[PDB]
């Protein structure tokens, strides 16, 4: 790199970092996605 | 209910069962069980160790990927409890050790460390909490750990009212310190089998009338401590002052409390698992009426 | 044409002469003959003519088919057989190879063909064990593949892919302990077939 | 186009009133006690039962079956049909005789106090076929809809 | 309705080899107890080829009782020749399934299936 | 002080258990003969003190390395169990870590972790040579922090 | 055409003869298998010095998963779900949506990377170069669920490793 | 465009967030949750706007064959711009 050096870009990290695993910064799995299925809230006002 | 916490499957290993449990004092004998069973139908369980990772190690197979998540806890922080507390729905102790060491002793393990957890559990807003005692406690008793566990009985129940308060006799199973007591080496006991008192445990997290109660759970026998310990070494084909007082207490009958048949567990003689116990240390025990 | 594999009429017509030949000597459990653009001969036969079929292309001077390859099971569950035994033999005298098909369902055992060729021992082992063919006269029929004491014959159509149990070490009894499958994830079935007819030559009447 | 209603507004839980009249998540245990409590302290008209407009029949039997065991018979529509006469005796009385593809076939078609366009689409849309490849006669009485 | 035979003609030479496979597994229950150290009695075992056994009490065609021989004295060999582990044996057991229940209230609360 | 000599006698033994990793091998399947290339000149693992070929009576580590079927399961469990302590167990590539390619079959235990517990899992259809040698000196810098005695010294 | 492997007469002549007794007697062939190994004592060995030094590696190497960007920053992945159907151990899993702008792109991209079998037929499917094997075998994890890569998991990794991921497409697009 | 909620957690750029009673979040504790802080739908809406003189005007992402399929976007409405439906890029007609 210090004769062909990469190309730049925005979003490349500039801080590289090594394997996390085991640390407190390790990652952790998780579903991307948001709920599907709406739930039916019931009224606060009573009424029967 | 929350949506994340309805049942779902066909309860084993890739089901969700609902419960998310912190089990403090989950790496000892009654611990290995209950998070197995719990793990079996697919709770989160949240497993707070003192210990080091690799002592844990023999829980991780015991529930499908990201079922048993492992924290670092001490006893005498209130904020590593809360960490451990505050997502969970139920609260099983089964913390206490059958000595006293020179950096805990039996007031700690037994009263100041389940009344932080149950302290810190009703602040979080935990709604089930759990509570091993004994049901030889006594503050009468001759043995320092039967009259700290009387005392924390009673701060556990002024602290978390609504608290599941069981009360076992001396546990035998294949890790125990009942039957492989004497098999290393005027009394009557009643003891219990692991997996019974494991049940009982699971069916008081499912079932909203153990809530606020205490319980006893007790073998289906009593047996003399002498004839007991005969079987022990014809099966088998053959320590300190406090252990030897809980060993010669002769078991307490509590008929007003409810017992393992009232969750659904019917007990398990000693004889049909005695070999299962012994086997590895290679006539039946008149039974008291 | 570079794209295209060549024809090799020799070797068909070649094929289908020696086609009729092993009709006309065992019409008794011939029952079709063909061989395939790409030129493989089959002989599909009466299940009884397994043994007398296969010992005369192993023994006779013009077949002498020496080696079994390969022995295999078909299960098609819309015919009434659903099951199709599959022999491919190979000649080295005449550096050829033939295929001999028969069929079998559920319950209709097979002749063993270990005395005519030692290679289908493990062979119908095998098809016993995935298809549940079974086989008379076996000298050793068993299970080869599959755990001990599995129930089911894994290759059948309507096997399920993932089984019914699986397998986990449970502290409790402190064993290996088989329970009915839960996948945290289940199999995505893909419906890939095209709604368009890719092939007229092969299109079949009404 | 509808069935993106069927992710939202959804009833996912058994609920009951509580002290303050509010519902409140509960069990199934729990709510169909409540409901048998009910049911079992109660008879003939004093149990009533309205089924909507997308229940199916194995629900409305059932229901029928266990008003019937309280010798209930108040088990009602929200769509009125008249009941003077034969009623529902007789099925020809409620029922579209003709069949859809009928009207394939049919030369004149009345129709009276409807909007088959939004009631029935498709069966408009079978109606219009006729009048395009059979030359079908159609009157409407009532609002002169499009 | 014409068939080849397995091994029997008809269901009364079939019976023959049921009762001589249930023999040949009753007097093994004793022996396979204690090759494999089971935790089960040999009275519990003897039950579960009875249970394992009544089963198929139902079946009338001759040749699907050769099958099941077939397979019960195979499941018989694996057990003498000890091909089969400890694991193996008590998997007739199921002894870390929960029981499921049968009646509609039970199933009704759990899921969804019948 | 006695904390002192606690910590410097959890440097030595954990220095002298990741200082002589004895490993025995499930070569199960493919990953096999990438852990062979492993112990062969180019990346010779026996250079870093872990043995070649080693009897399971005196090994600390076990490599699964393939795919753990139905009928294999009770075997190595059977292993892992008479293997002494301290032993840690290192997952190798993806039939291992999870059942991989033949995850859904009705023969294949998804993932070695179902059987005994797991140290490290080591990604790959095969891992490199150089990709399992990563895990096996992770496995080192894990057992580097582990801290046995200072933990009993707190009991 | 073939050869015979050990078809050789053995001559008896007394002067043959002795040579093989003299063999028998003097270990003349085991001594001769001694000298091949002393001259491996003396070559150089074949040891590379890991991690201080690498095995080579060329362009195509198939390695960790990454998502890939446009120089602009936008996400190459078009929610296409080509590689999600080729992959041969269902080991991708994609739910879509039109984003807020109205763009056609992922919710969902998860890969189980213990059911990968980093064939980098995934990289072949796309159109768009959004997915592809970077250069890094370097991920060991000590617990199961690390190794089960979400979306947020793998633009990290196109971020952290594009420099690298560029420059290897660079050389290698010519012969796709 | 990240952005914690007021339990304190990320919200994603697919909008996800676990909620106050999500028991969930307890996977984060002593660790941390994954989140990529570079948003492509902020990061495409900072290019400018290109000046074409053809109501069509082709893209291919840049790059020649390292970019997407060739497309081409018509310009003929002047209310807004074209947009590539691959990369986002706009374009309007001068
Ligand atoms: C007789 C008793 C002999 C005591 C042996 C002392 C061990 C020396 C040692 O630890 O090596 C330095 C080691 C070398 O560190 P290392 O083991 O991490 O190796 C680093 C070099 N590479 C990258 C090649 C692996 O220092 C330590 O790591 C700390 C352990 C100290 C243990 C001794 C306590 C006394
Ligand atoms: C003037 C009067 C004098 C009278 C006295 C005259 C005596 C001298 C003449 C006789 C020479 C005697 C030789 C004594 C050595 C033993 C020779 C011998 O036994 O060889 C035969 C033996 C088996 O050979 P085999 O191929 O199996 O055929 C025969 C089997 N039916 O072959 C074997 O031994 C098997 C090989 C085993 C060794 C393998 C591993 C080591 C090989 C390398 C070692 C190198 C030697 C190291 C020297 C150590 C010095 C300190
Ligand atoms: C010094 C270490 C020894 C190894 C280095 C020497 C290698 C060597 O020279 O061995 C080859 C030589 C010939 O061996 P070979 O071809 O089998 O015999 C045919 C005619 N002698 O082998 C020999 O002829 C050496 C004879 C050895 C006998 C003396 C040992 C007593
Ligand atoms: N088993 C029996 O015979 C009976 C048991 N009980 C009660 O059941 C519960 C568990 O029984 P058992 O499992 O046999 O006890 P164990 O000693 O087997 O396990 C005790 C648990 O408590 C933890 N623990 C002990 N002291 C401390 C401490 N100071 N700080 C943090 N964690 C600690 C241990 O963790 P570590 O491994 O880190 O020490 C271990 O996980 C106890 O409360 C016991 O009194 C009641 C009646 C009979
Ligand atoms: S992970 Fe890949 S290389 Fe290893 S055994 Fe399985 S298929 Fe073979
Ligand atoms: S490399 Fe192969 S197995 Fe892995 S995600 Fe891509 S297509 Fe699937
Ligand atoms: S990564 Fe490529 S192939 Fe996969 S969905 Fe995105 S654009 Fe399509
Ligand atoms: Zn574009």
């Amino acid at each position: 790199p210090t004769v062909k050096p990469p190309t730049a870009r925005k979003f490349i990290w500039t801080n590289h970092k090594f394997n996390l695993s085991g640390t407190p910064q390790q990652y952790v799995p998780y579903s991307t996605t948001r709920k599907k299925i709406q739930e039916w809230v019931p009224p606060s006002t009573p009424y029967k | 209910l929350h949506h994340a916490v309805i049942p779902h499957g066909k309860g084993g290993r890739s089901s969700v069962s609902g419960i998310v449990a912190t089990v403090f004092g989950a790496t000892g004998f009654l611990g290995r069980y209950v998070v197995n069973h719990l793990g079996r139908m697919g709770s989160q369980v949240i497993v707070p160790h003192r210990c080091e990772p690799y002592d844990t190690m023999h829980l991780r197979p015991m529930g499908d990927l990201g079922q048993i998540i492992f924290m670092d806890w001490n006893g005498r922080d209130k904020d590593s409890i809360r960490r451990a507390v505050e997502h969970s729905s139920v609260v099983i102790n089964l913390v206490g050790r059958e000595w006293e060491t020179q950096n805990f002793d039996f007031e700690d393990v037994f009263v100041k460390i389940p009344q932080a957890i149950a302290q810190v559990s009703k602040e979080a807003g935990v709604e089930k909490f759990i509570h091993i005692s004994h049901l030889n406690a006594d503050i009468k008793s001759s043995s320092k750990y039967l009259r700290s566990k009387a005392v924390g009985e009673k701060e556990v129940r002024e602290t978390f009212p609504e608290a599941t308060i069981i009360k076992p006799a001396e546990i035998f199973g294949r890790e125990d310190r009942f039957l492989n007591y004497f098999a290393n080496i005027k009394t009557v006991k009643q003891p219990v089998y692991i997996v019974d008192v494991t049940k009982g445990i699971i069916n008081a997290i499912k079932d909203p009338d153990a809530r606020g109660k205490t319980f006893a759970f007790v073998g289906p026998s009593r047996y003399l401590l002498f004839d007991l310990v005969q079987y022990v070494f014809a099966v088998a084909h053959r320590t300190t002052r406090d252990k030897v007082e809980r060993i010669h207490t002769t078991d307490k009958i509590l008929p007003h409390l409810p017992g393992l048949e009232d969750l659904g567990v019917e007990a398990t003689p000693l004889e049909l698992k005695a070999i299962e116990v012994l086997r590895r240390h290679r006539q039946p025990a008149k039974t008291i009426p | 044409r570079p794209t295209v594999r060549p024809r090799n009429d020799v070797a068909h017509k070649q094929l289908s002469a020696f086609g009729e030949y092993v009709a006309e000597i065992l019409p008794k459990y011939v029952q079709q003959v063909q061989v395939s653009c790409f030129n493989e001969l089959e002989i599909c036969i009466h299940p009884d003519g397994v043994i007398p079929v296969l010992t005369f292309l192993r023994d006779h001077s013009n077949a002498q088919f020496k080696s079994l390859a390969d022995l295999t099971a078909v299960d098609i569950p819309t015919r009434q057989n659903r099951f199709e035994i599959v022999y491919n033999l190979l000649s080295l005298r005449f550096n050829s190879r033939i295929r001999v098909k028969t069929y079998t369902d559920e319950l209709t055992p097979i002749e063993s063909s270990v005395p005519v060729y030692k290679a289908a021992n493990w062979y119908e082992r095998e098809i016993w064990d995935m298809f549940g063919v079974f086989f008379a006269n076996h000298p050793d029929l068993r299970r080869i593949l599959t755990d001990y004491g599995f129930e089911g014959h894994p290759f059948r159509k309507d096997f399920p892919l993932s089984g019914y149990v699986e397998l986990r070490y449970d502290d409790e009894v402190k064993r290996v302990v088989a329970e009915p499958v839960e996948l945290a994830q289940e199999f995505r079935k893909f419906d890939l077939n095209s709604p368009w007819e890719a092939f007229p030559a092969y299109r079949q009447p009404p | 186009f509808a069935y993106d209603g069927l992710k939202r507004q959804r009833l996912t839980e058994p609920m009951v009133r509580n002290e303050k009249g509010l519902l409140t998540h509960t069990t199934w245990e729990d709510a169909l006690s409540r409901v048998a409590g009910m049911l079992q302290s109660f008879q003939g008209n004093d149990v009533a039962a309205i089924a909507g407009g997308l229940v199916d029949a194995e629900a409305l039997i059932a229901l029928k079956d266990l008003l019937n065991r309280v010798d209930s018979d108040t088990l009602c529509t929200e769509e009125v049909f008249p009941t003077a006469g034969a009623g529902t005796d007789l099925r020809s009385n409620y029922l579209l005789n003709t069949t859809i593809a009928g009207v394939e076939e049919a030369d004149v078609v009345l129709l009276v106090g409807t909007n088959p366009r939004f009631e029935a689409p498709l069966f408009n849309a079978r109606i219009r076929k006729s009048w395009l490849h059979n030359d079908l006669k159609v009157a409407l009485i009532g609002s002169p809809v499009d | 309705t014409s068939v080849k035979p397995i091994f029997s003609r008809d269901m009364n030479e079939a019976k023959r080899r049921v009762r001589e496979l249930y023999r040949a597994w009753y007097r093994e229950v004793p022996n396979t107890v204690h090759l494999f150290q089971l935790d089960i009695s040999v009275k519990q075992g003897r039950d579960k080829v009875r249970e394992m056994f009544k089963k198929n009490a139902h079946i009338t065609d001759p040749r699907v009782v050769d099958l099941l021989v077939i397979k019960g004295k195979m499941e018989l060999e694996e057990t003498i020749k000890v091909w089969k582990q400890r694991t193996h044996v008590m998997r007739f057991f199921h002894e870390t399934e929960a029981p499921r229940p049968k009646d509609f209230l039970s199933k009704f609360y759990v899921g969804h299936d019948p | 002080r006695g904390e002192y000599v606690v910590a410097k006698l959890d440097d030595l033994i954990n220095w002298a258990r990741r200082s002589s990793l004895w490993p025995m091998t499930f070569g199960l399947a493919c990953c096999a003969v990438e852990m062979m290339h492993m112990a062969a000149p180019r990346y010779d693992m026996d250079r870093f003190g872990v043995v070649f070929r080693a009897s399971p009576r005196q090994s600390d580590v076990m490599i699964v390395a393939g795919t753990l079927t139905n009928k294999m399961a009770p075997a190595l469990r059977k292993v892992y169990d008479q293997m002494p302590e301290p032993r840690y167990v290192v997952s190798m590539g993806s039939c291992a870590n999870g059942g991989g390619y033949y995850h859904y079959s009705y023969s294949v235990v998804r993932g070695c972790d179902r059987i005994v517990p797991v140290d490290i899992y080591v990604p790959g259809c095969p891992p490199t040579a150089e990709a399992l040698l990563y895990g096996i000196l992770q496995l080192q810098k894990k057992i580097k922090r582990e801290k046995r005695l200072r933990i009993w010294y707190r009991r | 055409t073939y050869k015979y492997v050990n078809l050789r007469e053995p001559s008896m002549d007394m002067k043959s003869v002795t040579d093989r007794a003299a063999q028998t007697l003097l270990w003349t062939e085991l001594i001769r298998g001694l000298g091949m190994t002393l001259s491996y004592l003396f070559r150089e060995p074949a040891t590379i010095n890991y991690p201080f030094e690498k095995g080579p590696l060329s362009p195509r190497f198939r390695g960790e998963h990454a998502l890939r960007r446009y120089p602009s920053g936008e996400e190459r992945c078009i929610a296409c779900k080509l590689c999600e159907a080729v992959c041969p151990a269902q080991a991708i899993t994609i739910e879509a949506e039109p984003r807020a702008d109205g763009s056609r792109r992922t919710t969902r991209y998860d890969i189980d990377m213990t059911k990968c079998i980093y064939c980098g037929f995934c990289q072949e499917a796309c159109p768009v170069d959004a997915i592809v094997e970077g250069p890094n075998f370097e991920f060991s994890t000590e617990t199961h669920e690390e190794l089960l890569y979400n979306k947020e998991k793998l633009l990290n990794n196109g971020d952290k490793w594009e420099a690298e991921i560029a420059a290897n497409i660079q050389a290698d697009y010519l012969y796709r | 465009g990240v952005r914690t909620s007021p339990t304190g957690e990320k919200v994603t750029h697919t909008g996800q967030v676990y909620d106050d009673g999500d028991y969930r979040k307890v996977r984060f504790v002593g660790r941390q949750k994954e989140v990529n802080e570079n948003f492509a739908i902020d990061l495409i809406a900072e290019q400018p706007v290109s000046q074409v003189g053809s109501r069509v005007i082709s893209c291919d992402g840049g790059g020649g064959a390292l970019g997407h399929p060739r497309v081409y976007i018509n310009l003929d409405k002047e209310t807004k711009t074209g947009t590539c439906g691959y990369c986002g890029l706009q374009f309007r007609q001068q």
